[PDB]
This record gives structure tokens, C-alpha cells and sequence, in this order.
């Protein structure tokens, strides 16, 4: 029997139903293993807040969302590692926190599709998705500075 | 609590902002993929 | 079905109390969105013409 | 168990082909020869040697 199409059992961490003889982890942990343990590129998909703290640049215009489409390229922000297990992101004035997100189990491939041409395009698999981060308002913080 | 390792940067790239989509198999567990399955097309709309 | 039991759940005892739901649905013939809709429609009737 | 087949998700039933039983769906040709022993315990709650009141 072939042994990368067998029958796949329900539970997706577990797939491995017959065999030829998971704790949840946390995002310091997480990184402190990608690049101290391993030195292999990773690839992430973390949720960014409706509105950054930020104003779209010369775009014009009102108070109105600023994503990551209105930015520019370069240097953004910092990543922050604290003790006892603080992930922070340092965007400038204010600072998010970053989770781990729902653990997803299923695949998720991370393709780019660039339509070059009017008729025909080129679709590039760019690598696969593993892990999901949150990152949030440290609404905390906010409320306790003024 | 200190910032004591990792402070890692954060880059933004506008290169492939239009061209960036993500496609997630809810039935396909991620042990199996699609590598060596040979497509043929894909259909899409702008 | 594998999506529809992953949104039921995936302890154990879930699928055992699910399994009959999946049973007596593969014994029709009911594999499609189209062949569902037109089993319901066969249920629907009109509010007196 | 519950099986599914790995093309389009439904469930798998077990039949018996030309050469052994398998595991096979009814919407697609996806078939799964069984090689060794598979084997789906339930362990059911023994009744306890219940105590005589009164
Ligand atoms: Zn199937």
C-alpha cells in the first residue's frame, strides 16, 4: 500500500491512524525555537487591527482606516520579547500584543497569483501556512496613559 | 518585564499586495499537500 | 461530510452519536447542493395556491 | 471509525472487492485495500456489582 495516501483519521493531529510499527505553545517560545533552535525561514499569517496608528500618507484623506496598503516600505516597527512571556509589537508611539490564533490543523498554501498578462497569468506557491498570530491593542495601556 | 532578547524589525513589502492570495483546503489536513499532485488550469476572475 | 463532522465536532463520543445522521444520509442518494434543495422542495408545501 | 476519503471528503463504507476488503466511497472511484488488522474499540461501561441497601 502506498504510504502518502492512506485513509485519514478525523482528528487532523492525529491523522495517523495505522502506522508502520500536541501542548499549546506560546509565541515567545515560538519565535525563541525558530531562530534559536533552527535558523529555517518560516511563514506566518498574523491579523493586524482594523485601523493602525497611522495616517494614510498623501493619500488624500477624515480620521478614516489606515492599513498596510497606505504605508510605505522600510522599517515599520519592532518586535518586542519581554519577560514572563510578553510579546509586543512597537509600531511607533502606542504598542499592540501579539497571540497565538486559532491552531489551525488543515493545509493552508500561501500562493501568489500575478496576472502579468490580460490573458494569461502565472500563479506562484510561495510556501506553506502553519501558524496564525493576533495581534491587539493594548487597550490597557491606552486607557491608563490618559 | 524587560525587553531582554528578540527584538526582531518588522518590514512592510508593496511588491505583491494585489497579487498575494491565500488558499486554505478546510478538508485537506496539512500532513498531505498537493505537491506532487499534477494540475492542469485554474479559472479565475479578476 | 468530513467538513460537516469537523463543524459537529471531533471528540469521539460526537462522531459515535453522529454516525447514525451520516448513515441514514448515504443511504439516499443525496451527494450534492442540488439534490438536497430538490428533496426540500419535495417537502415544501405551497400556502394554499 | 469514521473514515473519509482523502479526494472529497465523504464517508468511506467497507466492501469487498475482487481480491480483499476495502475501504471505498460512493461518489468517487477512491478504494483502500486493507493490509493488516483494523480494529475500533469502544469499551463500554461495566455495570458495578451494585450494594444491597435497606
Ligand atoms: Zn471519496
Amino acid at each position: 500500500i502506498i504510504n502518502i495516501k492512506k485513509e485519514k483519521r478525523e482528528t487532523d493531529e492525529e491523522t495517523k491512524q495505522i502506522l508502520r510499527m500536541l501542548p499549546k505553545d506560546v509565541s515567545v517560545a515560538e519565535l525563541l525555537r525558530e531562530l534559536s533552535l533552527t535558523k529555517e525561514e518560516e511563514l506566518l499569517f498574523l491579523q493586524l487591527p482594523d485601523t493602525l496608528p497611522g495616517q494614510p500618507p498623501t493619500q488624500d484623506i477624515a480620521e478614516n482606516a489606515c492599513t498596510l496598503a497606505d504605508l510605505t516600505e522600510g522599517q515599520v516597527g519592532k518586535l518586542l520579547i519581554r519577560k514572563s512571556g510578553r510579546v509586543q509589537l512597537l509600531l511607533g508611539k502606542v504598542t499592540l500584543d501579539v497571540t497565538m490564533g486559532t491552531a489551525c490543523s488543515f493545509l493552508q498554501e500561501l500562493v501568489s497569483v500575478g496576472l502579468g498578462d490580460s490573458r494569461t497569468g502565472e500563479m506562484t506557491v510561495l510556501g506553506h501556512v502553519k501558524h496564525k498570530l493576533v495581534c491587539s491593542p493594548d487597550f490597557e495601556s491606552l486607557l491608563d496613559h490618559k | 518585564d524587560d525587553p531582554v532578547v528578540q527584538e526582531i524589525d518588522v518590514y512592510l513589502a508593496k511588491s505583491l499586495a494585489e497579487k498575494l492570495y491565500l488558499f486554505q483546503y478546510p478538508v485537506r489536513p496539512a500532513s498531505m499537500t498537493y505537491d506532487d499532485i499534477p494540475h492542469l488550469s485554474a479559472k479565475i476572475k479578476p | 461530510d468530513q467538513e460537516i463532522v469537523q463543524m459537529i465536532g471531533t471528540e469521539e463520543h460526537v462522531m459515535a452519536a453522529f454516525g447514525p445522521s451520516l448513515e441514514e444520509c448515504q443511504k439516499a442518494q443525496i451527494f450534492t447542493q442540488m439534490q438536497a434543495l430538490k428533496y426540500i422542495g419535495n417537502k415544501v408545501r405551497r400556502q394554499r395556491m | 471509525m469514521l473514515l473519509f476519503c482523502p479526494g472529497c471528503g465523504n464517508g468511506l463504507i467497507v466492501e469487498e472487492g475482487q481480491r480483499c476488503h476495502r475501504f471505498a466511497c460512493n461518489t468517487c472511484p477512491y478504494v483502500h485495500n486493507i493490509t493488516r488488522k483494523v480494529t475500533n474499540r469502544k469499551y463500554p461501561k461495566l455495570k458495578e456489582v451494585d450494594d444491597v441497601l435497606g
